């Protein structure tokens, strides 16, 4: 996922998650820095592993 | 987690719990609220670090 512009509004705070919390990175503040590039993983796990 | 930066000299104790998203969170825990005093683990099972 390149050459965007990320809203991250409706994954943080309009959020329906188990979690949102972030490994080195403040996750509360991320808008105000920026990457090369940001990727997206998709698996099927269950709710206990 | 903390609202602002503190002042040179400066300490303050305060047990409240720290919101950040769209919910009041007087006096009990939830989503987008934290407690701020989490302690560390000290082992002898560990290096230099």
């Amino acid at each position: 996922i390149s050459n965007c512009v990320a809203d991250y509004s409706v994954l943080y705070n309009s959020a329906s998650f188990s979690t949102f919390k972030c490994y080195g990175v403040s996750p509360t503040k991320l808008n105000d820095l920026c990457f090369t590039n940001v990727y997206a993983d998709s698996f099927v796990i269950r709710g206990d592993e | 987690f903390r609202k602002s930066n503190l002042k040179p000299f400066e300490r303050d104790i305060s047990t409240e719990i720290y919101q950040a998203g769209s919910t009041p969170c007087n006096g009990v825990e939830g989503f987008n609220c934290y407690f701020p005093l989490q302690s560390y683990g000290f082992q002898p099972t560990n290096g230099v670090g």
